[PDB]
């Protein structure tokens, strides 16, 4: 609303633009314990299973031309990009066999924001703007510090 | 001292005097230092220092 | 008189001065990739040294 | 990864494409076109910047 | 110490990642954030623990 | 290694039952192999077909948002080129377009 209403003095205000992300769409995936206990798997299994193929895992160090950098563990592009991949992940079972992560999981989508700001402690949100060509930057406070008490 | 140990075999030994203020080094001579910058090893440091 | 003239003048913090350098900020509609961000960086920097 | 006791073996080159690549892929830098590094660098809190 | 290995399995965070990783494929549009298993917010979700 | 193998073969149902420590089902294919070309007991990746359907309608992914609930919406233009947003219904993704 601040925003739209100060969007309509450009002889004053101008690049009057917000300072942070806005919201994004968040993926959640359902593992039901229930079932993938019935199987035969196990939770730490399915927890190290997902976190290192798609969120990737620090393993070790190892040296390289006499300095020391992190070796990193991760899914091959191709099989981390869309949701159906997920179907592509199988996990050992108590007795050996392979079952499918398709076959106790589900897919939801949900909404979320990627960045929040806190000022003074109190939750907040910036926004940051220049003064219009032969105008002051007193005279630009001025009109926003009126145009905020509505 | 020394001219008594020089004639010690199998040993390579000194005898000396500390600095008049044994805290820092002796303000004689420099303290030169050769540094790998490029990743050569120990082997070509050590060649290089020969 | 001074006093009217007081009150007109408008008030400031601190003049702005060219110093060669400014900035470009780019922000694309949420939940873009990076290949978008890059052909929209292409077309600043095109426009910028055209 | 997985030896029997008759020499069958399975090796890391088997499952996975090992190679040396970067720490994290989200910052890609571009000077005038062509690919490039940066290093930014911040004073600390009081200094003299020439 | 059962229900406490349970506890502790049960009641973890997981790194999921991010949908359209880091490096992405060439022609990825789609970019979004897997939120997997996270800590227990109740009572109830705690009595449901196997 | 991903090459294509040069022959095609054909699928015959055989098993109906589901396992109880996999939740999977087993179908079973038939291949001419007159090469010797694949020997027995090795890993295979099998395509299958299931039919084509035109009824299809296909969104590029980055013109489709989600709502704080849950559903999918999208920004189309009437006849008197005003905006508005439609609720759909997205259910798969293939390559970068929406289903």
């Amino acid at each position: 609303q601040l925003l739209a209403e100060a969007a309509k003095h450009p002889d004053m205000l101008t690049s009057v633009r917000p300072n942070g992300l806005e919201d994004t769409p968040q993926f959640k995936i359902d593992i039901d314990q229930e079932k993938a206990q019935a199987l035969g798997v196990s939770i730490n299994d399915i927890n190290t299973t997902l976190g290192a193929a798609w969120g990737g895992s620090y393993v070790n160090d190892f040296i390289d031309r006499g300095r020391v950098k992190k070796v990193y563990v991760m899914s091959e592009a191709k099989y981390r990009m869309l949701p159906d991949d997920i179907g592509d992940w199988y996990v050992r079972a108590a007795d050996g066999q392979m079952v499918p992560f398709s076959a106790f999981s589900s897919s939801r989508w949900e909404y979320g924001s990627p960045r929040l700001e806190r000022y003074n402690g109190l939750p907040s949100m910036e926004i940051l703007g220049q003064a219009a060509p032969g105008k002051s930057t007193g005279e630009a406070m001025e009109l926003m510090e009126q145009l905020a008490s509505k | 001292a020394t001219r008594a140990f020089s004639q010690i075999k199998d040993a390579m030994v000194f005898a000396f005097n500390l600095p008049a203020i044994v805290e820092l080094g002796t303000a004689t001579g420099f303290d030169f230092e050769l540094i790998d910058q490029a990743g050569l090893g120990h082997e070509k440091l050590t060649q290089a220092r020969n | 008189g001074m006093a009217y003239l007081f009150v007109r003048l408008p008030s400031s913090f601190l003049p702005d001065e060219d110093q060669g350098v400014f900035m470009t900020m780019v922000q694309l509609p949420a939940g873009a990739t990076q290949e978008r961000t890059q052909k929209v960086l292409n077309e600043v920097t095109h426009y910028y040294l055209t | 990864l997985k030896v029997n006791q008759d020499g069958s073996r399975v090796l890391l080159r088997d499952v996975a494409k090992i190679e040396l690549g970067g720490e994290n892929y989200d910052i890609i830098a571009e000077f005038n076109g062509q690919p490039a590094s940066g290093l930014g660098i911040k004073l600390a809190t009081g200094a003299n910047a020439l | 110490v059962d229900v406490i290995t349970a506890i502790k399995a049960q009641n973890a965070q997981v790194a999921a990642g991010q949908l359209g990783g880091t490096p992405p494929v060439k022609g990825q549009q789609l970019n979004a954030s897997i939120i997997a298993q996270t800590r227990l917010t109740s009572t109830e979700e705690f009595g449901k623990i196997l | 290694d991903g090459i294509k193998f040069p022959q095609d073969g054909t699928l015959e149902f055989s098993d109906v039952t589901v396992d109880q420590t996999t939740g999977s089902i087993t179908l079973r294919a038939i291949f001419p192999n007159p090469d010797h070309t694949l020997l027995p007991g090795m890993f295979v990746r099998a395509r299958l077909e299931e039919g084509l359907n035109p009824n299809a309608i296909l969104v590029p992914q980055q013109g489709v948002t989600r709502t704080p609930r849950g559903d999918a919406t999208v920004l189309v233009v009437g006849a008197d080129d005003k905006v508005e947003t439609r609720p759909i219904v997205a259910s798969q993704a293939i390559g970068d377009k929406w289903l």
